[PDB]
C-alpha cells in the first residue's frame, strides 16, 4: 500500500494550486479519504473529507468555501482544489486512507505529504507537551474532551497517532482499546467517556515521536496539542 | 474382494462393542441437572427486559 | 308541476331493494373473499394478484359507494345524506367505475404480452412493475375525480304539498359533454376495442394440451361479451343526455343501468378467480 | 469364508442390541414427567434481512453474535451486522450452487462450497481492503456438504460421496479421512471441546467420529429416511438429529440409545434445520411446510410455532449468547426471532 | 445515530445498489438442466463438477448445466436445481441392454418430488444407429421387450418421406414408452416432449427453443388465470 503526493510548492497569495495523491497497492474505489494538514511548528489539523462513492463531502469551516475535493475512480487518484490562498496554509498536506465498516480501523494509512508555501466544536485537550523518558521505563499520556465521547451504542471515538520525527503519523489505537494492525502489544489504551489515557510499557528508541489525541465522534474531526517524549 | 471389507466391518463391530455404557436414567438425570442448572441465562426460555435486548 | 308527487306502489320498493341486497351482498363478499385469500395465502406476490386486487378495492368502492345509497333514496325518495355526503359518495362512485375499467385494460395488456410474449414477459412482468402500473392508475383517476369534486350540487324540485331532494349537477347538463364523452372513450372504448383484438390474439395463438385450449376461448369471450354489454347501457345514457333538450329519467331505465353496473361488479370476481385453478387451490389451502 | 465373516458380523450386531437393551433400565419420558412445561414460546420477527435475489442456502452465526453470513443460489456471500441490518461484505463466488458457509470462531474468515466440490476460503481482514480468496481445497469426489472450522487452521468438511475430510489451511492437504458411511453424508456438528463430531448421512444413520484418531467410535440408528441435520447437546453428551419421516430423534453418546423422539400427527414434512437453545431445553427444528417448530427437548411437547417464510426454510441458527434465532428460507428472506 | 455509522450504513446501500445491478443482469437467462447417461452423447448435442454450456437462439440467452462425476444412483442435489426453465433428458437409443435402465431413471425423475412443476424435453439420439439395426435384422427388439408382437404403429403419425416402415414402428414403440410413463402421473402440471435426433443434427437448438416457448406459455396460462 503506497500513497504517493504532489503538487506542492510556493504560491504567492491569493493564487489557485491543486494538489494530486496517487494511490496503489488497494481498492481505491472502496475507500474513503481524508486531507489532513500539518502546520509548520503546530500540531495537526483537518481539511476535507469524500466519500467511498463521493455521496457524501465533509470541509473545515476554515477551509469552506475555497477548498474543493475531488475523487477519480479509474484513475485512482485524489484531487484537492485550493483557491484564494492565504499565508495560513503553508503547511504540509497528507492523505489519509479510511474505510468505515463495523469492526473497521479508519485512519490506517497516511501519505509522505507535500509542503506548501504561501508567501461548537469538541476540544480535544493534551495539558503535558514534553515528558523526558528513559528506555525501559513505562509512561502515560492523558487526553481530554470537552464532551464525552461515549456513544449510546457503546462504542467510544478516540484515536492515538504517533508521529516520528521526519515522518508520516500512524495510527496506533481506535476506539480506546482495540489494537491497530502492525502495532506492537506495548501499547494499550483506557478511559471512560471524557478522561483517557495512552499507556506504554517497556519503552524503546522507536517511541520518540510525538503522540496525538483525536475524536471521531462528529464532523469536523479535531487532534490534540501533542505531546512529545524525548530521551 | 469383500473378504476385506467384510473383515473391517467385523473390526469396527468389535470395536464399537467394547463400550462402557451408562444406564438411561443416570443420563437423563444428567440431562436434567443441566437444564436445571443453566435455567437462567436462557434468552429464549426466559426472555430478558426490552433494557437488555440488543434486538429491541 | 302537479303536487302530488308520482308514489311507490309498494312493488317497485320491495323488488329495487331485494336486488340491490342481493347483488351487492355477493359482490361484496366475493371481493373480501379474493382479498382475503390473496393476503393470507403466502405465495400471491404474483404480478396478477396485484392487478386482481385493485379491481377488486375498485369493485367494491362502487358496490359499497354506489348500491348502497340506492336502498335509502328508494325507501325515503329523497338524497338524505348533505352536501358533504353527495361530494364524497359521488367521487367514490366514479373513482370505482373509472378504476375497474383502468384495471381490466391494464390486465388485459399484460395478459396479451404473457400468452404471446412469454419469454419476454418472463424477463419483463415483475410484481413491481405491475405496482407501478397500478398506482399510475390510481393517481391518475383521483385526478379525474378531484374534477369530479368541483362541479356537483344538490338539486332541490320541490311540489307545494312535499318537497324532493337529489344531488344533481352545479351547472347545465348540456356543458357536461366533454366529461361524459372522454369517460365514454377512454374507459370504455379502449377496454372494449383492446379486448377484442388482444384475446383474438390470445385466441389464434391458443387454437395452433388441446383441453387446455377448449375452454380459455370461450372463458375470453365471455369476458369480453359481459364487458360490452352491461357497460353500454349507463355510458349511453349518460352521453345521450349530455345532448337532449330535456333528458330521460324515467326511473325504470336508470334501475337497469346501475344493476348492469353492480352486477359488472359482483361478477368480475367470478369469472377472474374463481374459475381458475390458483385461487381455488388457494382456498382448499386456506379454507378446509 | 464369508458365512463365517456374516454370522460374526451378525452376532456381533446382536451382542450390542442386547447390550441396549440391558442398558435401557428406564424412559426419559418417565423420568421428566413431573417437570413442569414451558409453556407458550411467543417469538416475533425483529429484524428482516433482505438483499439475497435466489434461494438461501445456508447460513451460521459469528462468535460475536452479530456478525452473519448466508450463502445464495445467485452467487454471493454477504456478511450482515444483524444489529443494524447493514451488510459488511459482499462476496461473490466462482460457482452459483453454493450448499454451505461457515464463520470461523476467530472471525477472520468464511469458507463455502457446493457443487464444484471445492472449499474456498476467503480472507476478510487484508490490507487491500477487498475480500480475497486464501486457497481452494480439493480432493473430494462428491458435492461439498456442510463444513465447520476447528480453529483458524483446521477445517472438517462434508462431501456428497460417503467420506469426511480434515484439512490443513496452511498447506491445503487432506491430514484425515473419515470413512464407514454408505450413503451421502448431509450434515455435520463440532463437540463445543472440538475433540469430536457427528455426521449424519443418507443411510439413515449417524456416526461419532474423534478428530485426532480419525476412528469411528459410536453408531446411531431409528430414522426411516435420509438424515438432513444435527446438532450437539450445550453439554456435550447428546445431539439431535432430523430427518425426512417428519421426526426428531434425541440421541445419547454415554448410554449409546435412542433417548427421545419428537413427532407430531399433523407434521408429514421432512426436517431441514435442527437446533438447540443456550441450555438444552428448547429444540429448534426447520420445516418443509413453511415453518418452525420449538419443541420441549426433556418432555417433547410443542412449545411455539415460528411462522412468517413463504418458502421452504433451509437453515436454523441461534447465537452463542441465546439471544435471538435467525431462520433463513428460500424466499430470499432471513429473519431474526427473539 | 454516529459518523462511523451513517458511512457504514452508505456502503451498505452501495452494496445494494451492486447486488441490485447483478441481479438484474443474472435474470435474463433461461437455465436448462442436462441430464444423460455415458452412452447418451449429451456432450455433443448442442454445436454452440458443473459442466458450463451457453448458447443464443433469436436473442435469448440459454446456460445449460451439466453435472459429471456424480453417480446416477441417488441423485439428492435437484433439489439446488428447483425452478429451472426445463430439463433436458438424451436417450442413448440402439441400446436395447439400457433401454428399461434409461426408463427407470426417467421414471425416477420423472416422479421426484422437486420437479411436479418442471418440464422435461426428450431426446433420442443418434437414431441413425437404430435404422442400421432394424434393418440389419438379427438383432430382435422383441428379445427386450414382449410388447413388440402385438404393436402396429399408428395410422395417424406419419414418417419422414424416404423411411422404411421397419424404422417407424421401432421408433414409435421407443416414445410410447416414454410418453406413457410422462402420462402414468403429474396431473398436467408439467409435460414432456419427445424428439428425434442424431449426431449430425443443427436444429436441436431451434426445438429447444420451441420447447421452451411452449413451457413458459403453459406457465403463463396457470399463473395467469386462464385456465
Amino acid at each position: 500500500v503506497q500513497l504517493v503526493e504532489s503538487g506542492g510548492g510556493l504560491v504567492q497569495p491569493g493564487g489557485s494550486r491543486k494538489l494530486s495523491c496517487s494511490a496503489s497497492g488497494f481498492a481505491f474505489s472502496s475507500f474513503g479519504m481524508h486531507w489532513v494538514r500539518q502546520a509548520p511548528e503546530k500540531g495537526l489539523e483537518w481539511v476535507a473529507y469524500i466519500s467511498s462513492g463521493s455521496g457524501t463531502i465533509y470541509y473545515a469551516d476554515t477551509v469552506k468555501g475555497r477548498f474543493t475535493i475531488s475523487r477519480d475512480d479509474p484513475k485512482n487518484t485524489l484531487f484537492l482544489q485550493m483557491t484564494s490562498l492565504r499565508s495560513e496554509d503553508t503547511a504540509m498536506y497528507y492523505c489519509v486512507r479510511s474505510i468505515y465498516y463495523y469492526g473497521s480501523s479508519p485512519f490506517d494509512f497516511w501519505g509522505q505529504g507535500t509542503t506548501l508555501t504561501v508567501s461548537s466544536d469538541i476540544v480535544m485537550t493534551q495539558a503535558t507537551s514534553s515528558v523526558p523518558v528513559t528506555p525501559g521505563e513505562s509512561v502515560s499520556i492523558s487526553c481530554r474532551s470537552s464532551k464525552s465521547l461515549l456513544h449510546s451504542n457503546g462504542n467510544t471515538y478516540l484515536y492515538w497517532f504517533l508521529q516520528r520525527p521526519g515522518q508520516s503519523p500512524q495510527l496506533l489505537i481506535y476506539r480506546m482499546s482495540n489494537l491497530a494492525s502492525g502495532v506492537p502489544d506495548r501499547f494499550s489504551g483506557s478511559g471512560s467517556g471524557t478522561a483517557f489515557t495512552l499507556t506504554i510499557s517497556r519503552l524503546e528508541a522507536e517511541d520518540v515521536g510525538v503522540y496525538y489525541c483525536m475524536q471521531h465522534l462528529e464532523y469536523p474531526l479535531t487532534f490534540g496539542a501533542g505531546t512529545k517524549l524525548e530521551l | 474382494a469383500s473378504i476385506a471389507q467384510a473383515r473391517k466391518l467385523v473390526e469396527q463391530l468389535k470395536m464399537e462393542a467394547n463400550i462402557d455404557r451408562i444406564k438411561v436414567s443416570k443420563a437423563a438425570a444428567d440431562l436434567m441437572a443441566y437444564c436445571e442448572a443453566h435455567a437462567k441465562e436462557d434468552p429464549l426460555l426466559t426472555p430478558v427486559p426490552a433494557s437488555e435486548n440488543p434486538f429491541r | 308541476q302537479l303536487q302530488p308527487r308520482a308514489v311507490v306502489a309498494l312493488e317497485y320498493q320491495v323488488v329495487t331493494i331485494l336486488l340491490v341486497l342481493i347483488i351487492c351482498g355477493l359482490g361484496i363478499v366475493g371481493n373480501i373473499m379474493v382479498v382475503l385469500v390473496v393476503m393470507r395465502t403466502k405465495h400471491m406476490r404474483t404480478p396478477t394478484n396485484c392487478y386482481l386486487v385493485s379491481l377488486a378495492v375498485a369493485d367494491l368502492m362502487v358496490l359499497v359507494a354506489a348500491g348502497l345509497p340506492n336502498i335509502t333514496d328508494s325507501i325515503y325518495g329523497s338524497w338524505v345524506y348533505g352536501y358533504v355526503g353527495c361530494l364524497c359518495i359521488t367521487y367514490l362512485q366514479y373513482l370505482g367505475i373509472n378504476a375497474s375499467s383502468c384495471s381490466i385494460t391494464a390486465f388485459t395488456i399484460e395478459r396479451y404480452i404473457a400468452i404471446c410474449h412469454p419469454i419476454k414477459a418472463q424477463f419483463l412482468c415483475t410484481f413491481s412493475r405491475a405496482k407501478k402500473i397500478i398506482i399510475f392508475v390510481w393517481a391518475f383517476t383521483s385526478l379525474y375525480c378531484m374534477l369530479w369534486f368541483f362541479l356537483l350540487d344538490l338539486n332541490i324540485s320541490t311540489y307545494k304539498d312535499a318537497i324532493v331532494i337529489s344531488c344533481g349537477y352545479k351547472i347545465s347538463r348540456n356543458y357536461y359533454s366533454p366529461i361524459y364523452l372522454m369517460d365514454f372513450g377512454v374507459f370504455y372504448v379502449v377496454p372494449m376495442i383492446l379486448a377484442t383484438v388482444l384475446y383474438g390474439f390470445i385466441a389464434r395463438i391458443l387454437f395452433l394440451t388441446v383441453s387446455s385450449r377448449k375452454q380459455v376461448t370461450k372463458m375470453l369471450a365471455v369476458v369480453v361479451i359481459l364487458f360490452a354489454l352491461l357497460w353500454m347501457p349507463y355510458r349511453t345514457l349518460v352521453v345521450v343526455n349530455s345532448f337532449l333538450s330535456s333528458p330521460f329519467q324515467e326511473n325504470w331505465f336508470l334501475l337497469f343501468c346501475r344493476i348492469c353496473i353492480y352486477l359488472n361488479s359482483a361478477i368480475n370476481p367470478v369469472i377472474y378467480n374463481l374459475m381458475s385453478q390458483k385461487f381455488r387451490a388457494a382456498f382448499r389451502k386456506l379454507c378446509n | 469364508e464369508l458365512d463365517q465373516l456374516r454370522q460374526e458380523a451378525e452376532q456381533l450386531k446382536n451382542q450390542i442390541r442386547d447390550a441396549r437393551k440391558a442398558c435401557a433400565d428406564a424412559t426419559l419420558s418417565q423420568i421428566t414427567n413431573n417437570i413442569d412445561p414451558v409453556g407458550r414460546i411467543q417469538m416475533r420477527t425483529r429484524r428482516t434481512l433482505r438483499g439475497h435475489l435466489a434461494k438461501i442456502y445456508a447460513m451460521h452465526w459469528g462468535t460475536d453474535s452479530r456478525l452473519l453470513v448466508s450463502a445464495s443460489q445467485d452467487g454471493k456471500l454477504i456478511i450482515w451486522d444483524s444489529y443494524t441490518t447493514n451488510k459488511v461484505h459482499a462476496i461473490p463466488l466462482r460457482s452459483s450452487w453454493v450448499m454451505t458457509c461457515a464463520y470461523a470462531p476467530s472471525g477472520n474468515y468464511v469458507a463455502c462450497g457446493g457443487l464444484d466440490n471445492i472449499c474456498s476460503i476467503y480472507n476478510l481482514k487484508t490490507r487491500e481492503g477487498n475480500v480475497r480468496v486464501s486457497r481452494e481445497l480439493a480432493g473430494h469426489t462428491g458435492y461439498l456438504s456442510c463444513c465447520r472450522f476447528l480453529d483458524d487452521n483446521q477445517i472438517v468438511t462434508s462431501s456428497g460421496d460417503t467420506t469426511c475430510a480434515l484439512w490443513d489451511i496452511e498447506t491445503g492437504q487432506q491430514t484425515t479421512t473419515f470413512t464407514g458411511h454408505t450413503g451421502d453424508v448431509m450434515s455435520l456438528s463440532l463437540a463445543p471441546d472440538t475433540r469430536l463430531f457427528v455426521s449424519g448421512a443418507c443411510d439413515a444413520s449417524a456416526k461419532l467420529w474423534d478428530v485426532r484418531e480419525g476412528m469411528c467410535r459410536q453408531t446411531f440408528t431409528g430414522h426411516e429416511s435420509d438424515i438432513n441435520a444435527i446438532c450437539f447437546f450445550p453439554n456435550g453428551n447428546a445431539f439431535a438429529t432430523g430427518s425426512d419421516d417428519a421426526t426428531c430423534r434425541l440421541f445419547d453418546l454415554r448410554a449409546d440409545q435412542e433417548l427421545m423422539t419428537y413427532s407430531h400427527d399433523n407434521i408429514i414434512c421432512g426436517i431441514t434445520s435442527v437446533s438447540f437453545s443456550k441450555s438444552g431445553r428448547l429444540l429448534l427444528a426447520g420445516y418443509d411446510d413453511f415453518n418452525c417448530n420449538v419443541w420441549d427437548a426433556l418432555k417433547a411437547d410443542r412449545a411455539g410455532v415460528l411462522a412468517g417464510h413463504d418458502n421452504r426454510v433451509s437453515c436454523l441458527g441461534v447465537t452463542d449468547d441465546g439471544m435471538a434465532v435467525a431462520t433463513g428460507s428460500w424466499d430470499s428472506f432471513l429473519k431474526i426471532w427473539n | 445515530l454516529s459518523a462511523e455509522d451513517k458511512a457504514a450504513v452508505e456502503r451498505s446501500k452501495m452494496i445494494d445498489r451492486n447486488l441490485r445491478e447483478d441481479g438484474e443482469k443474472a435474470r435474463r437467462e433461461l437455465k436448462l438442466l442436462l441430464l444423460g447417461t455415458g452412452e447418451s452423447g449429451k456432450s455433443t448435442f448442442i454445436k454452440q463438477g458443473i459442466f458450463e454450456t451457453k448458447f443464443q437462439v433469436d436473442k435469448v440467452n440459454f446456460h445449460m448445466f451439466d453435472v459429471g462425476g456424480q453417480r446416477d444412483e441417488r441423485r439428492k442435489w435437484i433439489q439446488c436445481f428447483n425452478d429451472v426453465t426445463a430439463i433436458i433428458f438424451v436417450v442413448d437409443s440402439s441400446d436395447y441392454n439400457r433401454l428399461q435402465e434409461a426408463l427407470n431413471d426417467f421414471k425416477s425423475i420423472w416422479n421426484n418430488r422437486w420437479l411436479r412443476t418442471i418440464s422435461v424435453i426428450l431426446f433420442l439420439n443418434k437414431q441413425d444407429l437404430l435404422a442400421e439395426k432394424v434393418l440389419a435384422g438379427k438383432s430382435k427388439i422383441e428379445d427386450y421387450f414382449p410388447e413388440f408382437a402385438r404393436y402396429t404403429t399408428p395410422e395417424d403419425a406419419t414418417p419422414e418421406p424416404g423411411e422404411d416402415p421397419r424404422v417407424t414402428r421401432a421408433k414409435y414403440f421407443i416414445r410410447k414408452e416414454f410418453v406413457d410413463i410422462s402420462t402414468a402421473s403429474g396431473d398436467g402440471r408439467h409435460i414432456c416432449y419427445p424428439h428425434f435426433t442424431c449426431a449430425v443434427d443443427t436444429e436441436n437448438a431451434r426445438r429447444i427453443f420451441n420447447d421452451c416457448k411452449d413451457i413458459i406459455l403453459q406457465m403463463n396460462l396457470r399463473e395467469y388465470n386462464l385456465v
